[PDB]
Parts: structure tokens; sequence; C-alpha cells
């Protein structure tokens, strides 16, 4: 798996950082890309390639990857953006994908 | 437009094989890969595995040759099998496609997924 | 426009409209045969056969679809083989019986000091390895390999740099597509060869820089058990002279020429595919496959000899078959725009023969 | 002329035989046919095989994988008819050889869709160059100049500069081993009709597994 | 044996091994077919056709496969259609255009007390199912659905009750397989008449109460386009007389006579199918498909007659083939223990024809 | 002869019918067990003709049932009397 | 004669026109053609369906699934060419009829893989009964007896006691809307050959779509 | 005319070939990218024919290079130099 923090919080308007981590071999070499799942249904794709994003995605959500360790960036939090959210990489070490646990956005 | 739908039995006894089919509509699955991920019921993902669309698969090292994935280009349709399962495996299992023609890099589109429960 | 189905021939009779801002080409198939056309040949039949800026498969062709006006450019045999081989070179004996010739199965009698010993033994079914052969598989070039996972390639701008080249009076050229060679082992699908096999775009695809999924790789897998994996090495050789004091030592042969027994099996023809090449040397046919204002109507008719299959093969063959499934569009067809579109690269090689 | 297989056509694998190894992985039939004519050549042709042969058992590999069979496999119900490749050097003298086992390590080979085949007889020209019974010079490696030596490298392989298998292309169609056809002569094959034993007395839609000896 | 395909005709000798303890019965078609021949024949063509206990589809036949020795059993027309229509009854209108007929669009210009009015409307593409037709699907007898799913049936024992039956003199005789029925609608695979269809054992299944993968269930999917479903009300029709004291009431359809303008399809032939029967009328072709000690050899030679397919479809065909993918054993082929099986019915309905 | 005796008495046909829809008695029985039509049950032999038409052969009896309803979990399976039948293919 | 779809075959569907109506769903395309001739009935034959006609506009259905496309759907080129059912009574007199909307509801129809179509204007004989422009009896249900008086009931559907579509079978083939031929008359196509505009003088790959009004 | 200026110098063809496989800025990460083969690039285009053996095509020259082993992530892709060249079909 992938450490990310279990949850991260903040009143809508505040930027805030979600970071997952993992090895050399498994987030250093290869990419990350972000996945937001809503309650009760499939996932959706927020970020990908480290720092690139869909058109559909909204502006303020942001990408970043340094090192071993990636990070989700979203500015102008609201209340639509509570939700779940996963980093996912390729691993070279499993000749697979690896999904980082869980983080839940909540809004104050 | 492409739509991915899992279909399968929603109930599997302890230690039967469980079978899955994905049918996409609307789109070829040509010259792209495609694999199984699966949820339980409140906690995080799993990937199963994924096979492109010659054929060629690839599993998760722990969860070989417990499971198999099947691929038939003439029906369009794309198959799980997974043998002696147990309370563990109770699930929301996913079908969803690789992106850009290449593996390793995100999926693009998603199933709506189904829950399958072992239980007797 | 029609096709006239009669025994042995066929005739194909194709009629476009143009428009000229010059010369005419119809090399490529689907100039020629409509899909089901093609289907209806490549299904029944052995081989066929028809009866300077053109071979170097360009475009402006006549347009696939009859109801299209396209534009015309401005100017600057043995029957093809139509099946699969139903055995590989390797296996072409008879599983049952020893064969009467010897090898070598033994240089030591286990561990120890001056275990120097020669022991002999009959090939037959327990080892297959080793029986002796009349034919071997023809020549090989080696093509460096890319995976479709593209994780599992080398994180390196190796696109120009190992690729393989041949170099003429100081000129660089990439080798493409080759010498006709299978496209990758059995089981290994994800990758295949750097220049090695045809790629064809999809319809509505970008001239630079597209994505994987734009394009369709052909493969050549038909023509493995004739011919070597097109990015491996053709075998081993020996060489050193062994000795009481050194080893044997073996190498890896990344090209090699043709050798008398070689056989070997052609490049494909696609529908999509160049039909003749002009020869400007040794085996002719061309290396791509196949044989070696103002507007009006232009129209062009083939006649096309055929070879039936004769085969007793009991069990039923492997045909090809149209997709059914519940879609957007049919494959073949127009879309609401009204595109006329070609899905997926059609081959030759469905029916099969012994070896 | 015995009869084979009980009246049997039976499919072999190299699980049949007890699994094997890769490079002799094999799938195929066993035919009770021992060896009318095939003269369209319709049949897999063993004879180029130098196999012995009391009259032998016929049987033909096709398509395999591993010892699974691929769906282009073929079979064929009979009933339903009416320049150098260098070779590493052994002498005879057991002291001069090295003491090691490089029987096939060291033995030249040919790979074919990822299985090895050690090369034999091999190209006329030796571990497995020659039949049994019961370099090619130097090359211009560099550029020579002031700095650089004129260097030479040795050359193990060079291209030129028993049915035919039918096939788009081959060069020299004469057979490694000797003796080559489009069409060579015919197989020949036969067998025993079976004749039953005595049937039940109230009918049965099973095939008849009862039979003379003969 | 072997089969001689010449032109539009084709020959078929098979010669097998007996042994009696009687009559021959060959009426079953694996006996002068093999599956490659079988797939040769029904990939190609649009109809063929050849040129008392034995109608009665019982045991005892020819073997399918030739080295096959077989106990002898104790004693006691128009070309068979062969393709799938590309258009179904209801649509055979032109989609751009209106009729010129009307239709009753309004009965009420809305809610309240005394609405009645009567609205006219052309019948055309935008309401398509209100056209005037000149054709209408053939008879239906409705059969009982049963689900392959099996906790998808209710809990009791229907199998013998709730079946579709006639009787004849005080003898109650199930109706099997019936007329000719499609067997379920799209999207639903996994039910099946009753009685409606016929169902073949695997090979080596038991005798008596074997589970459901052990027998194959063949389907009438194809004719669909001409047929009503099996387990579908033929329609509705009115019950009686409206008034403004009554409202118009309609009842469904179970059973349904031929009616003057009805069109269908017969059943399909299979592989391992009867092939004729005598005929003791109406429509004479038979319900299960077709056309109205000691030891020795037998050889039986019949000539067919085919139909070639004439279509200009664009698009290519649905055609039978053997899947590439690589399995313990090769379908329609021996195993290790000698014992030839037939892993699927094969139907003769994969060409096609406009309506 | 009669219409449904045709059939050799001494020979099973290659058809199969089906035979059991439930183990037994409790909850959750459903199976579907199929059997060889043979000389054993003569009733459930596929037929290549069927009786010509009747309307109320015999002219005082029905011709027979037909199943009214889809079945289900929920739903038994239902069937009707056939008072009046026109012609259909296979009718002598 | 005009020029359609700019000289193009163009898919057309149920969703083209909104679709969301299951029995009024349908998949199949439109060409430039309006209406050589076919004398090997080859093409889909429209005519027969008492459709209008200036020159209209040909275009054909096949098989579908919703608004999308079975495998078994067809697409042609053209360019590749050289006893009674009973009828709910309705009465002209408005208050005589019932005040509620039966129009689709009490009409008899026949349904076709899960598609009702209006039976229209049916067999020869009524709310869907005759054309528009611009019981039986009955039958003993039971056995009389002592205790069971005879009962009767009704019988208001009863079975026997343009294009002939391509079938294994057919009774009285005659057209329901009256006048029928397994051979009738050929369709006879037409169209405007395409005159293109200008070309740019640089070449280009894709198809020309400037074309000149005509 | 020389072997591979054989093309029409105006024209493209239709066919493919890697252009590209580290589309990335910075980090570089491998990707797959294709362009046409056309006047724009010619040493690129798939050819017909090639040229005819050589034995150290100028004879002062390797004939060209061959790829020696398996790219993979961890391995660079590594070309050998071609001294010496027998006959393959399609050289003149």
């Amino acid at each position: 798996a992938l450490t990310q923090p279990p949850s991260a919080s903040g009143t809508p308007g505040q930027r805030v950082t979600i970071s997952c981590s993992g090895s050399s071999s498994n987030i250093g070499s290869n990419t990350v890309n972000w996945y937001q799942q809503l309650p009760g249904t499939a996932p959706k794709l927020l970020i990908f390639i480290n720092n690139q994003r869909p058109s559909g995605v909204p502006d303020r959500f942001s990408g970043s990857k340094s090192g071993t360790s990636a990070s989700l960036a979203i500015s102008g939090l609201q209340s639509e953006d509570e939700a779940d959210y996963y980093c996912t990489t390729w691993d070279g070490s499993l000749n697979g994908y690896v999904f980082g646990t869980r983080t839940e956005v909540t809004v104050l | 437009q492409v739509q991915l739908q899992e279909s399968g039995p929603g109930l599997v006894k302890p230690s039967e094989t469980l079978s899955l089919t994905c049918t996409v509509s609307g789109d070829s699955i040509r010259s792209y890969y495609w694999s199984w991920i699966r949820q339980p019921p409140g906690k995080g993902l799993e990937w199963i595995g994924h096979i492109y669309y010659s054929g060629s698969t690839n599993y998760k090292p722990s969860l070989k040759s417990r499971a198999t994935i099947l691929v038939d280009t003439s029906k369009n349709q794309f198959s799980l099998k997974l043998r002696s399962v147990t309370a563990a495996d109770t699930a929301v299992y996913y079908c969803a496609r690789e992106m850009t023609g290449v593996a390793g890099r995100g999926w693009d589109h998603w199933g709506q997924g189904t829950l399958v429960t072992v239980s007797s | 426009c029609d096709s006239q189905w009669l025994g042995d021939r066929v005739i194909t009779t194709s009629t476009r409209t143009w428009a000229l801002p010059g010369y005419f080409d119809f090399n490529r198939f689907h100039c020629h045969f409509s899909p089901r056309d093609w289907q209806r040949l490549i299904n029944n039949n052995w081989g066929f056969r028809p009866k300077y800026v053109l071979g170097s498969a360009h475009e402006g062709c006549l347009p696939p679809f009859p109801a299209d006006v396209f534009m015309i450019p401005q100017y600057g045999v043995p029957f093809h083989s139509s099946y699969a081989h139903s055995q590989s070179l390797d296996r072409l004996m008879n599983p049952l019986i020893d064969q009467y010739l010897y090898y070598l199965s033994k240089t030591i009698n286990g561990s120890g000091q001056n275990q120097q010993t020669l022991k002999f033994s009959v090939a037959g079914p327990s080892n297959m390895a080793v029986q002796g052969r009349n034919y071997i598989p023809g020549p090989s070039y080696r093509q460096q390999r890319v995976s479709t996972t593209v994780t599992q390639n080398n994180n390196s701008e190796f696109a120009w740099p190992g690729a393989s080249s041949w170099a003429l009076n100081g000129r660089n050229s990439l080798m493409n597509p080759g010498p006709a060679m299978a496209s990758h082992k059995e089981g290994e699908d994800r990758f295949f060869p750097l220049s090695g096999s045809l790629i064809f775009g999809k319809q509505g695809t970008g001239r630079d820089n597209v994505d994987a999924d734009k394009v369709m790789i052909t493969n050549e897998e038909e023509i493995k058990t004739t011919n070597p994996v097109a990015t491996e090495s053709y075998g081993q050789v020996a060489t050193n002279h062994q000795s009481a004091q050194a080893q044997a030592q073996t190498g890896w042969v990344q090209n090699q020429g043709i050798l008398p027994g070689m056989v070997w099996q052609d490049r494909d023809v696609y529908l999509q595919g160049p039909i003749w090449a002009k020869i400007p040397n040794f085996h002719p046919s061309p290396l791509m496959g196949g044989f070696g204002y103002s507007t009006g109507q232009v129209s062009v008719e083939i006649e096309w000899e055929l070879q039936k299959e004769n085969s007793k093969r009991w069990n039923p063959e492997i045909q090809y078959t149209s997709n059914y499934y519940k879609s957007n569009n049919v494959e073949f067809a127009v879309n609401t725009e009204g595109v006329y579109s070609e899905p997926r690269p059609i081959g030759t090689r469905y029916l099969t023969r012994n070896l």
C-alpha cells in the first residue's frame, strides 16, 4: 500500500493538502494519480500523471510529485469536495498497481 | 461513448468459484487494457489484475492462482473468475478501462460495480 | 462497382470519383475489396494472385468507401499464402517413434576430478529438442522489444538510438519493417518490435505524436511456426575451442543470413496493405507484403485467381467473423456524421495447412 | 502388424509423458493406423524425420502451448479417407576435453517461438554437426588511423553471398540430413479392420469396446 | 468416407462398421457431415437439401465419428433456410418517409366531463409502432418460461403440471418441441421454453436426472425477427364493446392459429438433429426440424444441393469459428481416453438476408 | 395407429426433457433435472406432428393446456384450457 | 430531385429523433439516393409500406436493440451496384364513445421480440380495422351434467379451419392492405453524381466535402 | 536514384513509426508516441527492399546496427555493429 493520511479537513475556501508516500521502486519510479470517490458510487479521476488533470475536473484541484512523496492540492475548498481520495501508482517490484489508503475530506 | 456494466451472481457459497463478466457497450475493446479492481465494504481498493485485448494477462501477485481473467473480443465482453472464495472476498468488484491505450497509467472509465456476498 | 465469384476466379470492379487541382494509385487492397468480399476471400481460400513512386506505401489511393470523392496526388507471380501452418517447424517428427540417430548425452560421469567421458543416446519422444531436422527457420535481424506496458520500458529516449538501422553511403535508414519475423513469443502480446510490424492509424488520427490507442499495430504472430521471433536471438554459436583449460563458450546470434535449408513465410497482406511493389537481388517479394481544375470518373477491374482449400481436417477451422454485441455503430460502416471507418486491421491467415 | 491403441485415436502430450520440460513440450495424437495412400499430402508427413521401421504406429504432432492445444490445432481421422554456423569441437581424446558438462550448454542451437532446438546435423561443413548411427575468417572491426591500430575479429556465422515443407520461401531445399521434393513418395497407411466380440443381447447405444485380439 | 464439394452440389460419403445381435438409421446430420464440412456448409450457403419409426429421433443411429463401431438397434422438398434475417417484420418501412395512412391519435381533448373527441394523425417515422403493415408474425402456442438460474424459479414442482400439452382420445401428450417460436427476448439468454427447445446430452451424460450442465439447450433466437417469442402472448384482442357506460377491454392471446398474411421461419437444424420425417395436413415440415451375432460394413452416400450466398451486404458477416485459446484438448476431437465428443450444438443460421 | 404412438417402443430418444424442478419438500429446493425421453415415459417424447384443429381430437374435450403466465419465485406456473384451436403447422 | 445529405451516407437511429420509446425504437441508414434498378431484390424493399411519393430520399432500417446496433445488422452501400381477430368498436358520434383515452390502451396489438405493434389494418373482416386517408361465435366451455349446466364462452380470435417476405412459410400471402408477389416490380434508384468544388492546390488526404449545389 | 530515396518526396506514407518514448518534462516519464512517416523525416519510412550483403553498401563501413538485448526499466537499449551480413530476402 501507500501511506496516506487517514483524514484531512478544512473550512470552505482554505487550501487542503493530501500527501501520500511510498518507496523509490514504487512512487519514486513511475508516477501517481488521484481518484475521488463519492460515497455509494465508483471512483472518479481527479489528477493523473502527477500534475495533469482531466477537462471535467475543476481548476482548483492540483497535483505534484517530489522524490518518493506526491501530494494532491485543493484550493478553495467547497462543500462538494467532501469525499474519499486515493492516490494510485504502478509498482515495479510487484509489477502492478498499488492503492494508497483512503483519505476522507470533511468541510468544517 | 464507452459504457461498462458488470454482471454476476450476487451470492456465492464459501469455497465456490466466483464468476463475473463485464460487457462493454458502445465502443470496442480493441487496443486497450482492461482491469478488475475490488473494494470491500467500507475499505480501500485492491487491484485484482488486468488483461490486454489480445489476451496478455497480469495479476496481483498475492492473488494469483485463485484468479483468472479471460477476454472475448467477439462478444466484446470481458470476464473475471475467482476460486476458493471466503468471507474475505465479499466486496464490490469494479470493471475499469486502462487509460490512453497504455497499461500502467490509471483508469479512464469505470463500471458501475456490483456487490458480491459470500454467505450460506 | 461489384464483384463476381466464379469458381477459382474473382472479378473485382471499383469505380471512384476524383478531382484534379498527378497520378492514380490503386495499389492498396481496400480499393478493390469490400470487407464482406475480403471476408468471403480469406475464409474459403488458401491463396490468391492478380491476373516509380507507387511501391512506397504512400497516400492518395482511392478511398475504401465508394461514395467518397477524393483528390489526386501530385507526382514527384506466386500465390500469396493466406493460411497458417498447423504444425511448427521443430515438431514435424512422429511422436511415437525413436530416430535411429544418436546424440551426445553426457560429457562427465559426475562430480570429481578427471570425469571426462562420452555417452550417447537415442533421439526420441523423450527428448525432442535434440532430434536432427531436415530444415531450419529462416533468417533474422533482431529488433528491439518495446512494451505496451510502459512502466516496463526503460526510462530513456531510445526511440532512435536503440533502433536497428542500415546505413547506406553515410546516410542511416531505420530497418522497417525488415525481414518477416514473428512479432512476439507465445503468450507475450504486450511487447511489439520497434520497427518490426506495420502500424496503421485509426480513422481521424492526428499527424504527429499520437498516443497508442490511436494507431493499429498489426502482428505477424501467425508465422511464428516457421519464422524466428523478431525480438529474440536466432540462436547460439560456439565461439571458441574447448580444452582441459578452457570451458566451452557460446555467443548470441543477433543477425543471421540465409543458409541452405531455411524455410520461411513472407509478411502478411492486409485490407489496408499495399498490393504490389516494383522490383528495383534475392527473394524479390517486397518486405511490406504483397507481390513483386478538373474531375471525372475512374473505374478499375482486376481478375484474381484463387487456390481452393482442400483440407481433410476434421475439427472446425478458426474463421474470421464479425463481432456481435450492442454498439453505437456498425463496424465497417458510416457514423452519424457520415464518416467511413475501418476499426480493425485485417490479415489474411485463418485457414490452416500442414507443414 | 498388430492392433494399436485398441482401435482408438488418443491424444498425447508431454503431460501424458510425465510433463517433460519447455523445449521438449509437445501435443498431438496417436492413431490406430500403422505405416490406402495419401497422394494429396493432406496428412502430416512424418517420413522425413529419420524414424525407425514390424510395422510402426502412426501419429502426428500439431500446434501447442505447453501441453495444451491452441484452437488452431488440427485433428485428422484417417478413417475419413476412402556459409557456416560454428559447432563446438568435441575431441575423441577424453582428457583433451574439458572436465565440465558442456554437452547441452555449449551446443549451438536455434530458438523458435521461445523453444531452443539443437542445430542438428546443421549446415554442411563437431558436437552436433555429424550424423551418428547405432570460424569463417576475420573482418575489419574499425577504421585504421594514426591513433587506432587496424583491428580484426572472428566470424562465427556467415550466410550466403525428405519432404520440402510448403512455405512462401526456401533456399537450397536439399534436406540437411541428405536426400528434397515438394511431392515426395506418398504415405501408405494400413490397419486391421476391427471385428467386435459378441455384443449384448439388448440394445445399448455406447460404442463397442469388446474386440477379438488380432 | 469423404466429401466432394463441387460447384452448387455436395456429395457426402460415410462408412461405418456395425455389429448385429433390426434396422439401420442414418437420419441424424452428423452421420453425413464432419464438423469442418458442416462449418464449410453453414458459413457459405443460404440453403441446402437432399438429392415407420425412423422419424421419432431415436438412438441407435450411425456414430458421429467414423472409427466407432455401433450395435444395431432392435426394431419395434424446399430448401431448408440457413440464414438469419437482417430485418424484423415490424421495421420493413422506410425511416425517412411518412405513410399516407392515418391513425387515431386522441380520443379525448383532456381531463374532464364529456371530453370525447376524435383526432387523427399521419403514421410516420416519429411514431413507428402504429403504421400499417401488409404482414404479421406467425402462430404461437405459449410455453412456460424456465430460468437457468434456479433461484429465479419458485419452490414448486411444475415440470409436468405447468407444461403445455395436447390431448388425443383421453391421453395427454406434452407439447414438444411444438410450433417454431423464438426462444427468448433479446437480452435474456437465461430463459428457455420448458418444452419448446431441443435438448441434447453432452458426452457421457447419465440416463436419469442429470444436472443442467450435463445437457445442451438449443436456442431459436435467430428466427425472432419473424416469429413470436415462445414465452410471450401473441398479442391482445378487443374483448368487448366500449361505451359511455363501459371501458374498452382487451385480453392476452395465449394460443394463435394461422391467419391470412402470416409469415414464419421453421425450426433450425443442428449437427446432431434429425434430417427427414415421414408425413402421416398443413405445412408438413416437421416440428423437430428437417424435411418432410454378425458384423459388416455400411456406407451411405447422399447428394446435397446448395443455394449460394448472393448478398450485396457491405460489412462482414458473422461466421462460425473455433476460438483461438489454449485448452486442455481440441473441440470435436478425442480426449486422452480416446473418446470423441461434441462440445456444443451447431445450428445452421449465420448468414443473413433482407426480409 | 394413433398420432402419439408412432415411436419405437424399444428405444430411447437422444432428446432430453425437464424431469424435476425441485429436489424435494422444503425451502429453496429449486433445481433443474433432465431425463432421457424413452419407452418408460411416452408422453414427454418430442413429436414431429400434432393432431388437427378442434372446436368444442375428440369434439367433446379440450385440445390441451397452455401456459398463462411467466413463473417466478413469487408466482406459480398457471395453465389454461384450449376450447378452440386453429390450424398450426404440423397438424393433420 | 435534390441533393440529399450533401452526398453522404449517414447513420440514423431512434435516439437521433430523441427516442425514449421502446416500441418506436429503430436503427438504420439514410442514403443520398432517391427512388440503376435492383432486379435481384438484394436491397431492402421499402415500397410495400405505403409511404408517400418530387423524388423522396432512400433509407432503410435494420436490426436494432434500442437505439444501438446488434452484430447481425447490415449496411448497404448503393454505390457498390453498377377467421377473425377482433377490433375495438368506435362510434363516430363522440358521446357514444367512452370518455377515456383508449387509442393505444384498447387497441388490438401483436408483439414481436418485446415490441408491441398495433394490428393494422388487420385481417379482412374497427378501431384499427380500416385505412384512413387525408366475436366469431361461442364454444362449449365445460361438460353438462345433472349438477353442471351447459357453459359457453365467446371466441375473440379464430384461426383457419407489395413484396412477399422471404420466409420458410406463409399462408394466403395476399397483403393485408390489399393487392403481393415474391418478385414484385423492382426498385429504381437515382442520384445526382456529385461534382466537387475547386480543391486546394496542396495535396490533402481527407475526402472532399466541398460541392456544387445541384 | 539511390535505394533509400525511391519514395515520392511530396507525400506521406500511411504507415506510422515510434517517434517519441519520453513525453514528460523533467521527470521524463515513459510514454508511447507515434508519427506519420513522411517527407519531413525520410529516414524512418518503411521500405520494400534493402541493400545487398556486405563483408567489411560501402565496404569501409558497417552495414548497420542491431539491438543486442531486451530493454527494461533497469536496462538500456543496446545496439551492436554489423560487420558482415549475408543474404536476406529483399536485398538487391
